[PDB]
RNA sequence: GCAAGACUGCUAGCCGAGUAGUGUUGGGUCGCGAAAGGCCUUGUGGUACUGCCUGAUAGGGUGCUUGCGAGUGCCCCGGGAGGUCUCGUAGACCGUGCACC
RNA sequence: GCGCAAGACGGACCAGAGCGAAAGCAUUUGCCAAGAAUGUUUUCAUUAAUCAAGAACGAAAGUCGGAGGUUCGAAGACGAUCAGAUACCGUCGUAGUUCCGACCAUAAACGAUGCCGACCGGCGAUGCGGCGGCGUUAUUCCCAUGACCCGCCGGGCAGCUUCCGGGAAACCAAAGUCUUUGGGUUCCGGGGGGAGUAUGGUUGCAAAGCUGAAACUUAAAGGAAUUUGGCGAAGGGCACCACC
């Protein structure tokens, strides 16, 4: 099921069959590569603005409109972030997690759910550091927040 | 216990017939749904078949737990 | 008590099973003839048959089991 | 039972089950066109909205997200579209 | 060996209940396997009602009732006669039994 | 609170509900719900109002649960919190 | 523009008029709902009921007759005849113990 | 009967209901933080439930320093009961039972059943989220909403039945897919005592936890289940050598 829950789950967006620009839909592939970039200099992470890009135009995927998907194209142009989104959001909540705990020292699920999660980043950080992706000389510890958010 | 003679008393009550074949009724009420049942299959609106009025609206299975 | 109260008799409908330490009095359904619709459950003592009529002191305590 | 016809469904029991579990993958979701009556042009709208959304030229806001499909606007018209 | 399905309880995915003292005992029973005894009752008995109702100043005056929970341990229960014991087949028998008097 | 003779002068003080009635309201299957303010009036008196609860079985309901969530709850608590802040 | 079908709101002659007033959870184009003053076919037939409150001869809540259950009945007014309504039966507890082997 | 003060606890609502890794969790309100499941034509693209070393949490009782000590209550005191009670019973009753922090890591911590994944029957209900479809209600007209009803989907606590199949049988939708043996992966048991014992190491203020023998003795110790048997166990039937 989960990884670190005991509960097993099926809800998963499925793909249709069908590879095809859809026929109503008058949109080539430059231009929707100019809002994906006006998208990026708005400054949002890339699952966020793929779900708005399908739901304000009518889009089925970007994937069969160009060549390639949106994290490509984004570190083509160069905007990307170097640390990738997963470990943003998670070290964010790391962060949050830990600036709730410094308060309240009687929380032990808390500690527990803490624990799970730098866990969780730091198998995720082997993985981005076996596929060259961030650098070896990379470390975590509780101590740096101001200088990675 | 067995009988041969096949119980005379009612053997003569089923004898007895009434006139009329207890089925070939003058009209038959027949819900629209079967009567689409067995449109489709072999025979449309016939003269003996006539629509149910839908007083359905209220549902089954009376309460229990 | 200390009260005046009249005698009512009755009459019987159903005899019932019999109750008692050594099973002697009898659980009888007996109604009234001056109000014929209210009808109450007595104890008896003694051999009664369908059909007779039985005087009663009080009208006001209700029957019971054994004790 | 155990002889089933597993290669030719009847269409019923495809949008039955649930998505996963289908003979081929298709989704249960769909593209939706909506307009303002007020309005006069047509936007394209997912049938999961997710988010708010507003029409080019702030003229009103279309519909609301919700956790199953999208809640629209009374009096907008649709039609159910397919490639 | 297992005598039931369960264990004469109705703890399925808890694993700890509140404790509740018996009346009758004074045992720290557990909820779900204590024997639980609602009784609808009158303030008085049935053979002196009317002997109440022909004292009251009211008219047509209706008796009130007490509407009391008795929490029961089950040395308690069997020793009050309140719940006996079945056969093996007796036991796959969920259903009380009928009220009727 | 005032006796001058051969008579003595009354005053509201608090109302309250018999023990019979209250036990015949609490039965299982059904939601109990509770609320209380701490309200004044115009003059310099401090009231506090109880009041409960009790959900409805509908009459073509086949479910024996007939229970609430919990923020319906929570929203009906507030209803009456609004309601006893507003007619006292 | 042409084609005839199917269904429904309201009224029992029509304007006034669904103006006022009332309330609802959220709204709407809105439910309830007369009158003053009037003008004219000068104002539709059959059909059963009806415990109490709310809110409609609906809905919701709740009773009486004999303990129970099934029938029967429970709007207002005026006359007559009656006076013990009919049918079948659990409606059971309700002082009671218990050392030491 | 009227008030004040202190401490403890949140009954009835309260279920073979919910949540949590497990211990465990119930007066309202507010703040913070986390998470399952549902939905997705969103993103990354093999990033994995598997785990000695190591690490967190952990019922009650036990220890240490502080104010509080309502009620209950180990040892102790008293009175009955008994042939004999420093036992069952009754009245007081210290430490504790209550809070903050510092410890220990033991339970029948039990579903007496490790974790993940796939397959193999049906039925009726429950909880969440989504979905479609007559009708009623927030009074009468129109839409979304909550309530109710009829169906479907996924996850979860659960129930009934059986020649699917298995087992020694109790019984099992897992305890099945096992000689017609092989999906992957930790811990752990070779008759019964001796004995979780001695020694050693280990941690602990203490109480003590973990690791853990040998000599010697025994042919039994044990698990399921059937029939009179015995209850200071329940239920029923009969008897003028039992009663009324």
């Amino acid at each position: 099921g989960r990884m670190h829950a005991p509960g097993k789950g099926l809800s998963q967006s499925a793909l249709p069959y069908r590879r095809s620009v859809p026929t109503w839909l008058k949109l080539t592939s430059d231009d929707v590569k100019e809002q994906i970039y006006k998208l990026a200099k708005k400054g949002l992470t890339p699952s966020q603005i793929g779900v708005i890009l399908r739901d304000s135009h009518g889009v089925a995927q970007v994937r069969f409109v160009t060549g390639n998907k949106i994290l490509r194209i984004l570190k083509s142009k160069g905007l990307a972030p170097d640390l990738p989104e997963d470990l943003y959001h998670l070290i964010k909540k790391a962060v949050a997690v830990r600036k709730h705990l410094e308060r309240n020292r009687k929380d032990k699920d808390a500690k527990f759910r803490l624990i799970l999660i730098e866990s969780r980043i730091h198998r995720l950080a082997r993985y981005y550091k076996t596929k060259r992706v961030l650098p070896p000389n990379w470390k975590y510890e509780s101590s740096t927040a101001s200088a990675l958010v | 216990i067995s009988i041969k003679l096949q119980e005379e008393e009612r053997e003569r009550r089923d004898n007895y017939v009434p006139e009329v074949s207890a089925l070939d009724q003058e009209i038959i009420e027949v819900d629209p749904d079967t009567k689409e049942m067995l449109k489709l299959l072999d025979f449309g609106s016939l003269s003996n078949l006539q629509v149910t009025q839908p007083t359905v609206g209220m549902n089954f299975k009376t309460p229990r737990g | 008590t200390s009260r005046v109260q009249p005698i009512k008799l009755a009459r019987v409908t159903k005899v019932l099973g019999r109750t008692g330490s050594q099973g002697q009095c009898t659980q009888v359904r007996v109604e009234f003839m001056d109000d014929t619709s209210r009808s109450i459950i007595r104890n008896v003592k003694g051999p009664v048959r369908e059909g007779d009529v039985l005087t009663l002191l009080e009208s006001e305590r209700e029957a019971r089991r054994l004790r | 039972p155990l002889a089933k016809d597993l290669l030719h469904p009847s269409p019923e029991e495809e949008k039955r089950k649930h998505k996963k579990k289908r003979l081929v993958q298709s989704p249960n979701s769909y593209f939706m066109d909506v307009k303002c009556p007020g309005c006069y042009k047509i936007t394209t709208v997912f049938s999961h909205a997710q988010t708010v959304v507003l029409c080019v030229g702030c003229s009103t806001v279309l519909c609301q997200p919700t956790g199953g499909k999208a809640r629209l606007t009374e009096g907008c018209s649709f039609r159910r579209k397919q490639h | 060996t297992k005598k039931r399905r369960n264990n004469g309880r109705a703890k399925k995915g808890r694993g700890h209940v509140q404790p509740i003292r018996c009346t009758n005992c004074a045992r720290c029973v557990p909820k779900d396997k204590a024997i639980k005894k609602f009784v609808i009752r009158n303030i008085v008995e049935a053979a002196a009602v009317r002997d109440i109702s022909e004292a009251s100043v009211f008219d047509a005056y209706v008796l009130p009732k007490l509407y009391v929970k008795l929490h029961y341990c089950v040395s308690c229960a069997i020793h009050s006669k309140v719940v006996r014991n079945r056969s093996r087949e007796a036991r796959k028998d969920r259903t009380p039994p009928p009220r009727f008097r | 609170e005032d006796v001058q003779g051969k008579n003595c002068l009354t005053n509201f003080h608090g109302m309250d509900l018999t023990r019979d009635k209250m036990c015949s309201m609490v039965k299982k299957w059904q939601t109990m719900i509770e609320a209380h303010v701490d309200v004044k009036t115009t003059d310099g008196y401090l009231l506090r109002l109880f009041c409960v609860g009790f959900t409805k079985k509908r009459n073509n309901q086949i479910r024996k649960t007939s229970y609430a969530q919990h923020q319906q709850v929570r929203q009906i608590r507030k209803k009456m919190m609004e309601i006893m802040t507003r007619e006292v």
